[PDB]
RNA sequence: AUGAGCAGGUUGAAGGUUGAGUAACAUCAACUGGAGGACCGAACCGACUCUCGUUGAAACGAUAGCGGAUGACUUGUGAUU
RNA sequence: UGAGUAACGCUUGGGAGUGAGAAUCUCCCAAACCGAUUGACUAAGGUUUCCUGGACCAGGGUCGUCCUUCCAGGGUUAGUCUGGACCUAAGCUGAGGCUGAAAAGCGUAGGCGAUGGACAACAGGUUAAUAUUCCUGUACUUACAGUUAGACUGAUGGAGUGACAAAGAAGGUUUUCCACCCCCAUAAUUGGAUUUGGGGAUAAAUCAUAAGGUGGUACAAUAGGCAAAUCCGUUGUGCAUAACAUUGAGUGAUGAUGUCGAGUGAAAGUAGCGAAGGUGGUAUUAAUCAUGCUUUCAAGAAAAGCUUCUAGGGUUAAUCUAGCUGUAACCAGUACCGAGAACGAACACACGUAGUCAAGGAGAGGAUCCUAAGGUUAGCGAGUGAACUAUAGCCAAGGAACUCUGCAAAUUAACCCCGUAAGUUAGCGAGAAGGGGUGCUUAUGUAAAAGUAAGCCGCAGUGAAGAACGAGGGGGGACUGUUUAACUAAAACACAACUCUAUGCCAAACCGUAAGGUGAUGUAUAUGGGGUGACACCUGCCCAGUGCUGGAAGGU
């Protein structure tokens, strides 16, 4: 049928991308909190 | 003139009557011009971000508004004809393309009896009363055809500009000023005795009586259909709930945002435009 | 219960058999389950038992019984059994073939017999 | 160019038949911090010559020791194609 | 907002041309027209039903039919709440 | 523990080899069907899963000598293709700014952003690759500069163009098919005979030729598109009726002494060789003409781009074009799978989906069955014919007696020819009902045909597969359609339309607080809300109260 989840590279990209969150200062300040949790996925590109 | 034939269904019924637009027109082909076009699209009731202004929009075809023009000053007096009256699909009524002598080609709403070929000019001065002429109110005498009416000097046209609809000169006022107007919508005010006014009544007399027969047709006209407002949750429209149709309990039945509209005083009455009031629907003033 | 393997059928015996009496007839000594020859010793026999007329009609009538090998083809089979094989099993009044027993298969256990001719 | 954008030649089998070709099709890997014409002019540059043609592929970060101990991924290095002219050669 | 697509068979409409016809209408004949929240009927859509599955591949399924299937049509893409 | 319980997640045979070891690996040949799909192009994605060799710690619902498993190594090539360097659509941001405690929302210029616009090569070949990407040939374009020659053009601005629906129809167009020939091959025992299979084409690019198509074309003056006009707008004369601006299928020759070809086919079906390389009708077929044309209304983008206008000017030249030559064509992609075991779905999942094309036989047609091409072994099997359990095939006899029930099943079904009732708001009713026939051969038959006559056969003649079981009565709902993803899909919802009310521009209203926006780029024949809810006639008493509206005195 019709899945929940698509494997939409671009589309993710554009809405959880870096830039996405970077033009937001929420985003930049949950990417502080993702810094404090010293994760390995950070964004797309360090993910 | 609206014609109803049986449609072959073999599913129910219906009653679309429709307009000949051959006989009353030429040829029945949309005839497009680069010159004047401005397109519109369905806005979907919806605000600046995405939420929602205006209820059940959408549907309706895809149209390019053709560019009319109502300034009726960048060119004046001089000689000019109408070249062809034709429908507006974004207006209720029918518009014509005329041609200023210098060979300047533009769109008006046409006023009901009119021909083509006849020459028609607009000027700022006394000249014909004839239907679709452009007069300052100065100059105008009582109980004349008027329609498309603008309330500012030169603020375009706004009363009287749906199909059969117009206005009639109750003379102008005893101290010389605010030209006073028995109003569409049985009202009663006094415009700016030099407002630019077009005489004439809007085509399309007969648009009451088109018959849109099928909801689908309704909604290809950009309507969307939408469940009453008993049958809703308490929520969201306060009228809505109960089990079992239950129905309205209450004088005066609320809207979805939950106030009164029968008859009650809903108006702003604190306008300017009430301080120059006749008859509103009402007592005098 | 949907969509799933037909398993056996008779129409799927009827074509297993065929193709075991094509395969025996293209080599003569098979090493096959019991099971299928203990089935297929009827249709041998009444083959080997037919085909002595030695006839035309016995040409078209085990025609319907071979199939195309790689190892021989379909009508010099015809010619050599009529010719030579066929006739050579008048001696004994039936047990015309042996299957005997071998061991087991090693994936799921089914009982290997080696099924050769001689009169 | 710069010239720092060649890092190395490959050489098998197929660059055997490759280099055998007409054509004198030589395959390197580079850096690729060049276009085309840029990779072009660096190798016009370490020795003088022009070449013929100048193709270019990449291969992206592919696991490297597939799954292991320590397991990771490969670099992405540029393969670039390049053909001498039809007559020229070098021995190097 | 931008695109793409929905076999075929049907039935045969509004309208219109000519003529009969009437003083003129009116009425009808021949002819074209090829539309119908028209019909089937495909793909396809959805799931009305009989049954099965009942830690099933199945977190909505298996066949058989079934209501449609050129419109109140679907979809693809992005966006928007 | 439950315990070997249930299961092995849509399916094979034989022989042989390797291998110590074989249902599971493969070599040969079998079988099975799909075949509008089990094809191919493939889009997206996963991105190495793709390949060679080695073994298969782990896993393969068993198996494992093997696998998308691992180990080592390796594979993806674009002057013309897609999208970049071109463009805008929805939409988004947005300095100097409205604007909100801060933080922020809004939006101008600007700047992004396809789902669309515009753009120069074909066939064949290769190897473990993959390739219009690399190459054989024939090409083509773009600029770059030089050169010569013609030699006034024309934006940044205006104008034309780009720049337009769905739907129907019949023309043309080449195909296709068939009649038919050529060539390759063909020569048959089991009864009878010399018979059947396949092929026959050749591109991009060039020109010649474009059947035709669209739709006005020379002159005069112009009242105007910020400014600027000769371009356009613009009224007449004139050619009108066709000159003309434009354009286009198709045909032929180069391409091509080539590819390819029925095929032949050595140490591999490979190295090599390679005939026919066609005629006429065509009631089928199909796509270029075609951005054609038309019917209708619910009337169907801009930007880039191309040219022009004056501009801007230069004219000891610029610019454009022509030729020639040199030069060059930069960014990422080109593997593989790819409606599924490489996407996800928890998965070797019997599960679901992007586009495109998709043969022969009958068939209206993608219905139907079997085959062409392609492709195949659905990761457990074997013995057996107990109960029980799924599926079928069968059932005589009654023919709804069972049930809460005609639930289930069943007669029904394709074609041809009829005929069809009352009622109808004149559309329907209505596959109405109900019936007749469908086979073969010999002829009549037209062009195949539809049909007709004579003879013959069956136990019946879509002799297989694909096809409605009705009629009437009552209730609501008119109705085609949407709905509780996921227990019950309707007499619920929606509803055309009716009725009433409210709403006149900085409209009311709505969102927001404002800002701002929709409303709306609307304008009382417009919109909202509140009741009804195919069609017809009505909607009877009551304003007590209140609701809403109104008012003027007055008590407050």
């Amino acid at each position: 049928m019709k899945r929940t989840y698509q494997p939409s590279k671009l589309k993710r990209a554009k809405t959880h991308g870096f830039l996405a969150r970077m033009a937001t200062a929420s985003g930049r300040k949950v990417l502080k909190l993702r810094r404090k949790k010293q994760r390995a996925q950070l964004t797309v590109s360090s993910e | 003139p609206i014609k109803k034939i049986i449609s072959r269904s073999n599913s129910g019924i219906h009653h679309s009557t429709v307009i000949d637009y051959k006989k009353l027109l030429t040829t029945n082909k949309n005839k497009p011009e680069k010159s004047l076009l401005v397109t519109l699209k369905k806005h979907g009731g919806r605000n600046n971000q995405g939420k929602i202004t205006v209820r059940h929009q959408g549907g309706r075809n895809k149209r390019k508004y053709r560019i009319i023009d109502f300034k009726r000053t960048h060119y004046d007096n001089i000689e000019a004809t109408v070249k062809s009256i034709e429908y507006d699909p974004n207006r209720s009524c029918f518009v014509s393309l005329i041609t200023y002598a210098n060979g300047a080609k533009s769109y008006i709403i046409s006023p009901d009896g009119i021909k083509v070929g006849d020459k028609i000019l607009a000027s700022e001065h006394p000249i014909d009363i004839k239907p679709g002429f452009s007069m300052p109110l100065a100059f105008i005498p009582e109980g004349t055809q008027v329609h498309n009416i603008e309330l500012h000097p030169k603020g375009g046209g706004q009363i009287a500009r749906s199909a059969g609809s117009y206005a009639r000169i109750l003379g102008q006022d005893e101290t010389g000023k605010y030209v006073i107007l028995q109003l569409l919508s049985g009202e009663t005010r006094k415009f700016l005795k030099e407002c630019r006014a077009t005489v004439g009544v809007v085509s399309n007399l007969d648009h009451n009586l088109v018959v849109i027969g099928k909801a689908g047709r309704n909604r290809h006209r950009g309507i969307r259909p939408t469940v009453r407002g008993s049958a809703m949750n308490p929520n969201d429209h306060p009228h809505g709930g109960g089990e079992g149709r239950s129905p309205v309990g209450r004088d005066a039945p609320r809207t979805p945002w939950g106030k009164r509209h029968m008859g009650v005083k809903t108006r702003n009455m604190k306008k300017a435009s009430t301080n120059l009031i006749i008859r509103n629907r009402k007592g005098e003033q | 219960s949907y969509i799933n393997k037909p398993g056996k059928t008779s129409a799927w015996r009827v074509m297993t058999v065929r193709q075991q009496v094509s395969a025996v007839l293209a080599y003569g000594k098979i090493e096959t389950t019991l099971k299928k020859a203990k089935n297929t010793q009827k249709r041998l026999d009444k083959l080997i038992t037919l085909a002595k007329v030695d006839n035309f009609n016995n040409r078209r009538q085990v025609k319907k019984w071979l199939l195309n090998t790689n190892l021989f083809d379909v009508d010099q089979l015809m010619d050599h059994l009529f010719s030579k094989v066929a006739p050579k099993y008048e001696k004994t009044p039936g047990g015309y073939s042996r299957v005997l027993k071998l061991g087991p298969r090693r994936g799921d256990a089914t009982e290997m017999a080696i099924l050769q001719l001689t009169d | 160019d710069v010239t720092n954008v060649l890092l190395k030649p490959v050489l098998t089998e197929k660059v055997y038949f490759n280099q055998m070709g007409e054509t004198k099709k030589y395959v390197f890997v580079v850096n690729p911090k060049a276009s085309k014409t840029r990779v072009k002019l660096a190798f016009e540059l370490v020795y003088g010559i022009k070449p013929l043609k100048v193709n270019t592929l990449i291969r992206k970060p592919t696991t490297i020791r597939g799954g292991s101990r320590f397991p990771g991924l490969s670099k992405l290095e540029k393969l670039a194609v390049i053909t001498l002219p039809k007559g020229i050669a070098i021995s190097v």
